[PDB]
C-alpha cells in the first residue's frame, strides 16, 4: 500500500528483523523470466565456445611437443594434452546443451562450471570482461531452480514442472547487472575519457553519420561518444528497475547495445547483455505473451495456466496456521545472496591488496569493468641476454616462444616469460643467462616511455604478489598537457614525414641505429637537458631547449638525459628510398598514360613492353620497378574489386566461413575422442582424416 | 645468429621501425595503431587463417610428429 513499498517491492518492516529477511528473500515468484534467461544464455554460451574460446584453433595452441612460455595464474597449474583439452571441450558442450534444454540441470551447470574456469585460470593472456561475466552467470545459474519451467527436466518429473522460485534467484541476477552497469560507468568517470582522449577515432564510423547532421566531428566525438556512454551506465543501471522509466531505459539499452555490437568485436557481450535485459521487467512476461496468442499456438508453447506450489519457498499460511518456519536453504541462499553482491561490490576494488599485479593501470585485466578505457601502443622491445660463462651479450627475437603480447605491460608475466626463456635457452648453447628487457609504451598518446628498468636482471629479480614492485617505472602524469601541443605538431608535417616523440629518464640512455633507408633524419629537443652522442668518431655534443640536429642515416648514435629531470625530445625522419621509389614509379605511370593517349610516337623501350603486356612470356625477367608496378596496379585492381561487392555476396561468404568454423571444430573433437576411446591408428590415416577435416565447404 | 630465436645488434636497436599491427592494417582501416585490450584475438585481414599461432618456431615438427604428414 505503502508508495515505499509499491516502489520498491518490500516493505520496511520486512526488514526489522532475520526471519523476515529471510522470508521476503525467499518470497514466491514466478519461474517465466528466469527459463527464459536460462534458455537464451544456454544457446549463447553453445555458439561461443567454438568461436572464441578456441576450439577450431585449439589444434594450434597446445600442440604436444611444442615448447611454448605459458600464462598461468598459479605455476601449478600446467596444460593436459591436446586430446584430452579436446574431451574437456566436449564436456563443456555437452554441459550448455544441458543448461539450454533444462536436462539435468544441475550436472550441466557443474560441467560448464569447472571446466570452464580450468580454462579461464590456465591464461592470463586471454581474460576479458566478457569472458568473467560468463564465468560468474555460470556460477550463479548453478544454484537457482532454473528448470521449474519450459525445461525438459520438469517433463521428466512432476514436481518441477511450472513450479514456484524463492525472489532471491532474480535478485542475484538484477544485482549482478546493476553492478556491472554502475561499476563501468563509475570507473569511466576519469581524466582520460571524460575529455576525449580515450576512443577518439571512433566517431568516423558511418553508424555516427546522423549526428554529424547536427554536429561537429570534434564535438561528434565527445558528447555522443563519450559522454553519452558515461550517462547509459549510470541510467541503464538506475532506470530499468522503476516501472516509470523501464520502457526508455529499455530503448536506449538496446540502440547502445546493438551499436557496440556493431562498432567492435566483442563477441557475445552485446547479445548476452540484450538477453539479459528483460529481466527487470516483471517475472511473468512470457506467460502473458503466450496467453496473448491463437489456440494454435499455444498447442505447441509453454503451459499458462498459474505456477504451482513448490517446497524451496517459505509460504505464509493465511489459513490461521502458523507461519512456516524457514528451514536450512532458504536462509543459506539468503546468506549466499548477501554475501556475494557484497562481494562483487568490493573485488573491483580490491588493488590495494593485491599491489604486485598494480602497473601504470590497477591489477590484470578482466575484473575492473574499465571497458575500453585505456589505449596503449608499443614503438619498440628490446630483449638483451649475457651469457653465463663466455660473458658474449646477444639480443632475441621480442616475440620468441610466446603467443600474446601482454607480457609488455605486467610485471608478473614478464617475471614468467624471463623464467621461460631461462629453462629454454640451455637448449641453444646458452648457459645461465642474464636477460635485460628494454619496452617502449604510450597510454593515450602521451610520450612513448619505458616502463621497466633497462638494467635490472628480471631472472633473478625480486617479485611477490602481495608487495610493490621495484623495478617498474612510473607514469609521468606531469607531461599530460603536452598532448595538446604534440597533435598541434602532428598536423604541420607533409605528407611523408613522420615523427616520433620521446620522454626519457636522467641517467639512462637510448642507443639507436638509424637505418640506411631513413635518410635526411633530424633530432629535436623540446625539454631539459639532453646529449647525442655519435659513435662513429666518438663526438657528444649538449642540446639545450630549441635545438636541432642532423643525424647520420646508417650509423648508430646514442641520447643521455643530463637534468634533474626527466628530458622529452623528437625524432622527424622521412623515408628517401620509398620517395625515389614513388617519384620512380609516377614516372612510369605517366609515360604508359602518354603511350596510351597517342603521345609518345616513338618506340617503347624493350623494359617498357612488358607494362603494356602485362605477362612476363618468352622474354627476359622483369625489373624490380617493373614488378612492383605491376603488382602495385594488380593489388590496386583487387581491392577496387573488393569494394564493388554487393550485400549478399558478404552475408553468404560470411554463413560459409562460419559453417567451416564449426565443420573444423567437431571433425578434429570428433578424431580426437576416437583416438582417446580405440587408440591412435597409423600415421597416414591421421594425416587423411586431417586432410579431410580441413577441407572448405562449398 | 643461430636459429630463429636470435637477431643481430641492428635489427634489436632500431627503434624508427614500421611497425605492423595486431589490429587492423597499418595499410589501411580506422584505429590500427591504438590498442583496445577487450575485444578478441585476431590479426590483419587476410585469407581465411584466423590467428598468428602458426608462425611459432617449430610448428612445422610438432605438426608432422603429432598429425603426420599433411
Ligand atoms: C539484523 C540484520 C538486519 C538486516 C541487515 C541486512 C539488510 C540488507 C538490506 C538490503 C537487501 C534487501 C534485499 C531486498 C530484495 C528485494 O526487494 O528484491 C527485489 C528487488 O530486486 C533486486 O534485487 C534489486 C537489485 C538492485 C538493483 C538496483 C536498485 C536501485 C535502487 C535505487 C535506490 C532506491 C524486489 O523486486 P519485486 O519483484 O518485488 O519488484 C519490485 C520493484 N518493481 C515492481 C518496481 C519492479
Ligand atoms: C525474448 C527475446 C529477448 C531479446 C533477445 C535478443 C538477443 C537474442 C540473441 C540470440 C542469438 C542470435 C544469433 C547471434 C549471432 C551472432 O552473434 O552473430 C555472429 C556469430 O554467430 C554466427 O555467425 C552464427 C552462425 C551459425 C552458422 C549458421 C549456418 C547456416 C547455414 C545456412 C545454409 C547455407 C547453405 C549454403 C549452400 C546452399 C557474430 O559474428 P562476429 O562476432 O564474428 O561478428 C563479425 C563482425 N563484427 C566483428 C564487426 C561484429
Ligand atoms: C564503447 C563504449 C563503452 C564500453 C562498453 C561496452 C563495449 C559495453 O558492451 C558495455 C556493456 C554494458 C555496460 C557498459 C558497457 C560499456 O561501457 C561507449 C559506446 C557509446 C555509444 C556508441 C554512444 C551511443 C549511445 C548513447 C548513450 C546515446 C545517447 C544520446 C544522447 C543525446 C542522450
Ligand atoms: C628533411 O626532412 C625535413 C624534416 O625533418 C623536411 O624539412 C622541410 O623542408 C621544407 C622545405 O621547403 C620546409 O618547408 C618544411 O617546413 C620543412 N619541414 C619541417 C621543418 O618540419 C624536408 O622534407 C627534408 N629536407 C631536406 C633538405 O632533405
Ligand atoms: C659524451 O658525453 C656523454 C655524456 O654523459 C658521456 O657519457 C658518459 O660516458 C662515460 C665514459 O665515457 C661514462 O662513465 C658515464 O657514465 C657516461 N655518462 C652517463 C650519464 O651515462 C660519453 O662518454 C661522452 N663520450 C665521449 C666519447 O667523450
Ligand atoms: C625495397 C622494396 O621495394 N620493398 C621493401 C621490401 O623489399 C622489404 O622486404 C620490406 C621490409 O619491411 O619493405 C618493403
Ligand atoms: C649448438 O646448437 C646447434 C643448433 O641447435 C646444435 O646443432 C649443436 O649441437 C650445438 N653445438 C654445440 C657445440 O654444443
Ligand atoms: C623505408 O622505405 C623502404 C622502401 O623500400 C621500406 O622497405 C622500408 O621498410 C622503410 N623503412 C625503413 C626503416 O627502412
Amino acid at each position: 500500500d505503502s508508495r515505499i513499498g509499491k516502489l520498491l517491492g518490500f516493505e520496511w518492516t520486512d526488514l526489522s528483523s532475520w526471519r523476515r529477511l529471510v522470508t521476503l528473500l525467499n518470497r514466491p515468484t514466478d519461474p517465466a523470466s528466469l527459463a527464459v534467461f536460462r534458455f537464451l544464455f544456454g544457446f549463447l554460451m553453445v555458439l561461443d565456445i567454438p568461436q572464441e574460446r578456441g576450439l577450431s584453433s585449439l589444434d594450434r595452441k597446445y600442440l604436444d611437443g611444442l615448447d611454448v612460455c605459458r600464462f598461468p595464474l598459479l605455476d601449478a597449474l600446467r596444460p593436459l594434452p591436446l586430446d584430452w583439452m579436446y574431451l574437456v571441450y566436449t564436456i563443456m558442450f555437452l554441459g550448455a546443451l544441458g543448461m539450454m534444454l533444462g536436462l539435468c540441470y544441475r550436472i550441466s551447470c557443474v560441467l560448464f562450471l569447472l571446466p570452464y574456469w580450468y580454462v579461464f585460470l590456465l591464461d592470463k593472456t586471454s581474460w576479458n570482461n566478457h569472458s568473467y561475466l560468463y564465468g560468474l552467470l555460470a556460477f550463479q545459474l548453478t544454484f537457482m531452480d532454473a528448470n521449474h519451467y519450459w525445461s525438459v527436466d520438469g517433463l521428466l518429473n512432476a514436481h518441477r514442472r511450472n513450479a514456484h522460485v524463492p525472489l532471491w534467484n532474480y535478485a542475484v541476477l538484477r544485482g549482478q547487472i546493476f553492478i556491472v552497469y554502475f561499476i563501468a560507468g563509475v570507473k569511466k568517470l576519469d581524466a582520460d575519457w571524460v575529455e576525449g582522449y580515450s576512443m577518439e577515432y571512433l566517431s568516423r564510423h558511418w553508424l555516427f553519420s546522423p549526428f554529424k547532421l547536427l554536429l561537429s566531428e570534434e564535438l561528434t566525438s565527445l558528447l555522443v561518444v563519450h559522454w553519452g556512454g558515461l550517462l547509459l551506465d549510470l541510467s541503464a543501471g538506475f532506470l530499468l528497475f522503476f516501472d516509470v522509466s523501464r520502457s526508455i531505459g529499455l530503448f536506449f539499452v538496446s540502440y547502445f547495445h546493438c551499436m557496440n555490437s556493431q562498432l567492435f568485436s566483442i563477441g557475445m557481450f552485446s547479445y548476452v547483455m540484450l538477453a539479459s535485459s528483460p529481466l527487470f521487467c516483471s517475472p511473468e512476461w512470457p506467460r502473458k505473451l503466450v496467453s496473448y496468442c491463437p489456440r494454435r499456438l499455444q498447442q505447441l508453447l509453454p503451459l499458462k495456466a498459474a505456477p504451482q506450489p513448490s517446497v524451496s519457498c517459505v509460504y505464509k499460511r493465511s489459513r490461521g496456521k502458523s507461519g512456516q518456519k524457514p528451514g536450512l536453504r532458504h536462509q543459506l541462499g539468503a546468506a549466499f545472496t548477501l554475501l556475494y553482491l557484497l562481494e562483487q561490490l568490493f573485488l573491483p576494488y580490491s588493488h590495494f591488496l593485491t599491489q604486485g599485479y598494480n602497473n601504470w593501470t590497477n591489477g590484470l585485466y578482466g575484473y575492473s569493468w574499465d571497458m575500453m578505457v585505456h589505449s596503449r601502443s608499443h614503438q619498440h622491445v628490446k630483449i638483451t641476454y649475457r651469457d653465463g660463462r663466455t660473458g658474449e651479450l646477444g639480443y632475441l627475437n621480442p616475440g620468441v616462444f610466446t603467443q600474446s603480447r601482454r607480457w609488455k605491460d605486467h610485471a608478473d608475466m614478464l617475471k614468467q616469460y624471463a623464467t621461460c626463456l631461462s629453462r629454454l635457452l640451455p637448449k641453444y648453447n646458452v648457459t645461465e643467462p642474464q636477460i635485460y628487457f628494454d619496452i617502449w609504451v604510450s597510454i593515450n598518446d602521451r610520450f612513448q616511455q619505458r616502463i621497466f628498468d633497462p638494467r635490472v636482471d628480471i631472472v633473478q629479480a625480486a617479485w611477490s604478489p602481495f608487495q610493490r614492485t621495484s623495478w617498474v617505472q612510473p607514469l609521468l602524469m606531469d607531461l599530460s598537457p603536452w598532448r595538446a601541443k604534440l597533435q598541434e605538431i602532428k598536423s604541420s608535417l607533409d605528407n611523408h614525414t613522420e615523427v616520433v616523440f620521446i620522454a626519457d629518464f636522467p641517467g639512462l640512455h637510448l642507443e639507436n641505429f638509424v637505418s640506411e633507408d631513413l635518410g635526411n633524419t633530424s633530432i629535436q629537443l623540446l625539454q631539459g637537458e639532453v646529449t647525442v652522442e655519435l659513435v662513429a668518431e666518438q663526438k657528444n655534443q649538449t642540446l639545450r631547449e630549441g635545438e636541432k640536429m642532423q643525424l647520420p642515416a646508417g650509423e648508430y648514435h646514442k641520447v643521455y638525459t643530463t637534468s634533474p629531470s626527466p628530458s622529452c625530445y623528437m625524432y622527424v625522419y622521412v623515408n628517401t628510398t620509398e620517395l625515389a621509389l614513388e617519384q620512380d614509379l609516377a614516372y612510369l605511370q605517366e609515360l604508359k598514360e602518354k603511350v596510351e593517349n597517342g603521345s609518345e610516337t616513338g618506340p617503347l623501350p624493350p623494359e617498357l613492353q612488358p607494362l603494356l603486356e602485362g605477362e612476363v612470356k618468352g622474354g627476359p625477367e622483369p625489373t624490380p620497378l617493373v614488378q612492383t608496378f605491376l603488382r602495385r596496379q594488380q593489388r590496386l585492381q583487387e581491392i577496387e574489386r573488393r569494394r564493388n561487392t554487393p550485400f549478399h555476396e558478404r552475408f553468404f561468404r560470411f554463413l560459409l566461413r562460419k559453417l567451416y568454423v564449426f565443420r573444423r571444430s567437431f571433425l578434429m573433437t570428433c578424431i580426437s575422442l576416437r583416438n582417446l576411446i580405440l587408440g591412435r591408428p597409423s600415421l597416414e590415416q591421421l594425416a587423411q582424416e586431417v586432410t579431410y577435416a580441413n577441407l572448405r565447404p562449398f | 645468429s643461430k636459429g630463429a630465436a636470435f637477431v643481430s645488434k641492428q635489427e634489436a636497436s632500431e627503434v624508427l621501425k614500421r611497425p605492423r599491427r595486431y589490429l587492423y592494417q597499418w595499410l589501411g582501416a580506422p584505429v590500427p595503431y591504438p590498442d583496445p585490450l577487450e575485444p578478441r584475438r585476431e590479426v590483419c585481414e587476410l585469407n581465411p587463417d584466423c590467428d598468428e599461432l602458426a608462425d611459432h618456431i617449430g610448428f612445422q615438427e610438432a605438426y608432422r610428429r603429432f598429425y603426420g604428414p599433411v
